RNA sequence: GAUGUCAUACUUAUC
């Protein structure tokens, strides 16, 4: 309920990126982003957990135009 | 050419593969040949160009109905059937004042465009494939 | 390999009472499994928030214990 | 004997402190009351590892020197470098012949400005308190923001200009702020142009 | 990660 879930995103972009690009709806309590040990590279998508579901809720509403590198970036609920 | 094989930062040599150390030279040449190391080499713009542009004088017949438009259009010898598109009112050539409504505008390839102000918000479906026709028979174009 | 599944401690059964009965293979993988997101969507249905004092807790009663103590 | 990690963390007034591996020590509460000390340090993580806190950063590259300003604003270290180029292309020859009449003067650059680079322009280096303490790790985490600010780097991904005038410097999410009100999280949270100045407030967000 | 044979390199102003 606290989780959303963040897709659309470049593999340049970095999880102190994600973190700061979160914190300006909300503080975000935790920040996974699933990347292949392998290759080193992300895989284009994260999940944000804040500390409240309704903060999460208004996270994923206010951040349906947001753009990173050129590429549109979408927030779920999960 | 062995792409496992580097040099440190204090003059040795490192196998990145096995993840192994050699202090000098010859024992680097001789690290290749082993169990471990064959371990670990066995697990590892033109059409919009060329649109005539002339701009003839439509003829529109508008009709409140309830539950559409009427563009009489001439022959245009082609399969491109005319595009109608909902735009906004802030893109303009001069950018008047007060400028806060939509305007549903169709368009053809051999002549203008022409559009519509709807002052109401939503009332129909400004779509293509749902509401809209086009009698190449009679060159008819109704939107509704 | 059994060498390192000896030396790092793996193969070894261990059961977590928090997140349904769970199976870990692992002291170390366990208490870096402690401190992710299986574990804290565990701990979050009993009502306990995601803190340092509950990193060693495994039983449920016990860490209704200790979140009421606190 | 050996209590539990509850019992240990409930009978402790500290119970964040509290371990797995101290609760079969000899002295559980006298562990807990020194880990959980005012001014004490805690152990280091490489006490139960199995590679000496020194084989992990094999493979990894490494730069050789990182030299200061101090040193390299005296300009030895371009001269080192083409002594270090021109004494590489010798040969034996060249370096026997060198040895019996040797050749005066290397780089003799100065005499004074060592000592005023030294002394005048001396530059204290970046320390760090007693308490932050050093492990395999600690040179790679460089990850350790604010609401309401946002860097160079962020605003050169997302394509925003950051300007005086709050017509564009704000993001476009600040619609959906103006549309659904403020943030629920950050209740002081001020933005320009919903609950601030525009021309006043011109760093696009504040904590008051 | 350990074992037991071989080789290389390093340290304590050692002789």
């Amino acid at each position: 309920d606290a989780t959303v879930y963040v897709g659309g995103l470049d593999e340049k972009v970095s999880e102190p990126l994600l973190w700061e690009l979160f914190l300006q709806a909300g503080p975000v309590v935790n920040t996974h982003m699933p990347k292949d040990r392998v290759t080193g590279q992300h895989q284009g998508y994260g999940f944000v957990e804040f500390l409240s579901e309704e903060d999460a809720d208004y996270a994923i509403k206010i951040m349906n135009m947001i753009k990173l590198y050129g590429k549109p970036i979408r927030v779920n609920k999960a | 050419k062995d792409p496992y094989f580097m040099k440190n930062h204090l003059g040795s040599y490192e196998c990145k593969l096995c993840l192994t150390l050699h202090n000098n030279e010859g024992s680097y040449l001789a690290h290749t040949q082993g169990k471990k190391h064959q371990t670990n080499l066995a697990r590892r713009v033109e059409v919009k160009k060329f649109v005539k542009i002339g701009r003839p004088g439509y003829k529109v017949t508008k009709q409140r109905d309830s539950e559409l438009f009427q563009i009489d259009y001439p022959e245009i010898a082609e399969g491109i059937m005319p595009r109608h598109r909902f735009m906004s009112a802030y893109e303009q050539r001069i950018e008047p004042p007060d400028r806060r409504w939509q305007y549903l505008l169709m368009a053809a390839e051999p002549y203008e465009t022409i559009a519509f102000k709807v002052p109401s918000r939503e009332i129909d479906k400004a779509e293509g494939k749902f509401w809209t026709h086009w009698n190449r028979e009679t060159k008819q174009f109704f939107l509704q | 390999p059994y060498w390192l599944y000896k030396l790092h401690g793996l193969n070894i059964n261990y059961n977590c009472e928090i997140c349904g009965n769970y199976t870990y293979r692992g002291p170390k993988a366990f208490q870096r499994h402690f401190a992710e997101w299986r574990h804290a969507h565990g701990m979050r249905c009993l009502g306990i928030p995601n803190t340092a004092h509950f990193a060693n807790v495994t039983q449920i009663e016990d860490a209704v214990s200790l979140w009421a103590k606190l | 004997n050996r209590f539990t990690v509850a019992e240990l963390k409930q009978l402790v007034a500290r119970p964040d402190v509290v371990e797995m591996h101290d609760v079969t020590a000899q002295d559980p509460k006298l562990l807990v009351h020194l880990k959980a000390t005012r001014n004490s340090v805690p152990v280091p993580r490489h006490w139960c590892f199995k590679r000496k806190y020194l084989q992990g950063k094999r493979g990894i590259e490494k730069p050789p020197f990182e030299l200061p300003d101090f040193i390299k604003r005296t300009g030895i270290q371009e001269m080192r470098e083409a002594l270090q180029e021109k004494e590489e292309q010798k040969t034996m020859k060249s370096k026997m012949r060198e040895k019996v009449r040797p050749k005066m003067g290397k780089i003799d650059i100065d005499y004074q400005k060592l000592h005023d680079a030294f002394f005048k322009w001396q530059t204290k280096p970046k320390l760090t308190i007693h308490g932050d303490l050093y492990y395999e790790g600690k040179e790679f985490e460089t990850r350790l923001k604010k609401p309401g600010d946002l860097s160079d780097e962020l605003r050169i991904s997302l394509g925003m200009p950051v300007g005086p005038n709050a017509h564009k410097v704000p993001p476009p999410w600040l619609i959906a702020m103006q549309r659904y009100g403020p943030p629920p999280s950050y209740p002081n949270l001020k933005i320009p142009g919903l609950n601030s100045p525009i021309p006043e407030s011109c760093s696009f967000g504040y904590h008051a």
